[PDB]
């Protein structure tokens, strides 16, 4: 799908991932995910909230799996997620901001999934 | 059959207060993370989940009939 | 080899049970199985008395329903294969067969 | 797969099964011209002919409602599988067939007529 | 929610139900009924029995 | 809930691979035995089934205790979406009826 730019490639997780239900949304699950093994990719996004998540998410990438990736405005990442599952990203009924999301072995291991974090982890 | 004759008191289920989220885990430095008290030891927990830090009461509420130390 | 089987009927209509009784002593006859004659047990009488009302009012009614089974039973010694061919063909009435391996 | 029941309970048990798939399908087939049933166990199979007068509407397109119907048997009674086996029937001469008839002046009444 | 909603049924007038809509009120056992009597009578031409004394 | 996420999708996925559900009215069933396999409590069956039912997509008749769910169209469409399945699939039947 992707050329392995940033933006079109957090997207490309989320399709197949949603079948692996990797998806840790909120704070507290992404934490009790990548606290686990469970994980291999975590995300953030721009403050919304305390200063202190944005210290603790790098620590915890520290220690167990490095594999952090930012990128800003939560609402692209907040507009992605569903209710429940494809029917309406646009959805004015609810949408908001994950802030941060954590994704087991970054959903199924296939195409071009394996191809966008390869390419980051190399350089990072 | 006939209709409810007047309480003085009713009241259902508690509002299960609105506390502050997620300080579980302290930074004061990186890529250290300082942990507070131990994190469940069960095989069936996960051991991701913290325990309770509620002094003259040591419990998970994952567990919910089982593992209560008070010590 | 030739063994003892017996072919049990078992209905609840006298027509439909004696018929298909005849058909398989007459072919068991006429192959020369050594067919013994049907042995026609009690018929046994099911019966329920119960209550003609609902709600019960009025002068008291009862109600007998009866159901009458039937047994016979044809007992033949001959091969179990040209038996169990035979028996489970040519029967037109909603009537039970049950057949045995050897009883004597 | 046993022992077997007694003689005397044998019989009830057909009764029952006689009499609660003639309520089942008279709340389904009401519309399709009802009038009745005969079951008959055969050699390893069952066989119901499902007795209604019109048997397209019963039949459906790819016969739909005719494996709707042999679908929910099987899992009901807790029939062994795939020795179910459905068949249709039209009968001719509607006119003694009481049960259609009342049934079929039913939804003439309930259309809206005088 | 709760920790309990049900108390030994095991024996009694209770723990046996009758198949109009699971009533009762009616005692009912006789040769494997578990059938009520009021329907019984309307199931006298369904099979069964036919009445004949 | 109104009950788990995963007894959802047993019940959901169940429907779509017989075509047709069955059940019988209880409220002291202990583990549903007869298929969804010893992880319904409770109603579940039922009280999903009727949610269902009030947006269309299944039909219902009752009769002498027991439920009888038919599958239409439209829930095929649904579930197939929801389910995340393949643009034509039917597992419940797909033959002509001889």
């Amino acid at each position: 799908g992707g050329v392995m730019d940033v933006n079109t490639a957090l997207q490309e997780v989320l399709k197949t991932a949603l079948i692996h239900d990797g998806l840790a949304r909120g704070i507290r699950e992404a934490a009790k995910a990548l606290d686990k093994r469970q994980a291999h990719l975590c995300v953030l996004a721009s403050n919304c909230d305390e200063p202190m998540y944005v210290k603790l998410v790098e620590a915890l990438c520290a220690e167990h799996q490095i594999n952090l990736i930012k990128v800003d405005d939560n609402k692209k990442l907040g507009e992605w997620v569903g209710l429940c599952k494809i029917d309406r990203e646009g959805k004015p009924r609810k949408v908001v901001g994950c802030s941060c999301v954590v994704v087991k072995d970054y959903g199924k291991e296939s195409q071009a999934k394996d191809v966008i974090e390869e390419y980051f982890k190399c350089k990072k | 059959k006939k209709s409810y004759t007047t309480p003085k008191k009713n009241k259902h289920k508690r509002k299960k207060v609105k506390l502050a989220v997620l300080k579980y885990y302290k930074v004061d430095e990186n890529g250290k993370i300082s942990r507070l008290r131990r994190e469940c030891p069960s095989d069936e927990c996960g051991a991701g989940v913290f325990m309770a830090s509620h002094f003259d009461r040591h419990y998970c509420g994952k567990c919910c009939l089982t593992y209560c130390f008070n010590k | 080899a030739i063994h003892r089987i017996r072919i049990t009927l078992t209905s609840r209509n006298v027509k439909s049970l004696e018929k298909v009784c005849a058909d398989l002593i007459r072919g068991a006859k006429e192959k020369n199985l050594k067919v013994k004659g049907p042995v026609r047990m009690p018929t046994k009488t099911l019966r329920i008395t119960t209550r003609k009302t609902p709600c019960g009012e009025g002068s008291k009614t009862w109600d007998r329903f009866q159901m009458r089974i039937h047994k016979r039973l044809i007992d033949l010694h001959s091969p179990s294969e040209i038996v169990k061919q035979i028996t489970s063909i040519s029967i037109e009435p909603g009537v039970e067969v049950e057949v045995t391996i050897a009883d004597a | 797969m046993a022992v077997q029941i007694s003689k005397k309970r044998k019989f009830v048990a057909d009764g029952i099964f006689k009499a609660e798939l003639n309520e089942f399908l008279t709340r389904e087939l009401a519309e399709d011209g009802y009038s009745g049933v005969e079951v008959r166990v055969t050699p390893t199979r069952t066989e119901i002919i499902i007795l209604a007068t019109r048997t397209q509407n019963v039949l459906g397109e790819k016969g739909r409602r005719i494996r709707e119907l042999t679908a929910v048997v099987q899992k009901r009674f807790g029939f062994p599988e795939g020795s179910v086996e459905l068949y249709a029937e039209k009968v001719a001469t509607r006119g003694l067939c009481a049960i259609a008839q009342a049934e079929s002046l039913r939804y003439k009444l309930l259309g809206g007529l005088a | 929610q709760q920790l309990y909603w049900s108390h030994p049924r095991k024996f009694g007038q209770g723990s046996r139900s009758c198949r109009v809509c699971s009533n009762r009120h009616g005692l009912i056992r006789k040769y494997g009924l578990n059938m009520c009597r009021q329907c019984f009578r309307q199931y006298a031409k369904d099979i069964g029995f036919i009445k004949l004394d | 809930m109104l009950m788990p996420k995963k007894n959802r999708i047993a019940i959901y996925e169940l429907l779509f691979k017989e075509g047709v559900m069955v059940a019988k009215k209880d409220v002291h069933m202990p583990k549903h035995p007869e298929l969804a396999d010893k992880n319904v409590p409770n109603l579940h069956v039922m009280k999903a089934m009727q949610s269902l039912k009030s947006r269309g997509y299944v039909k219902e008749q009752f009769a002498w205790r027991h439920f009888y769910w038919y599958l239409t169209n439209e829930g095929i469409q649904y579930l197939r979406d929801y389910l995340h399945l393949p643009p034509e699939i039917v597992p419940a039947t797909l033959r002509r009826s001889r």
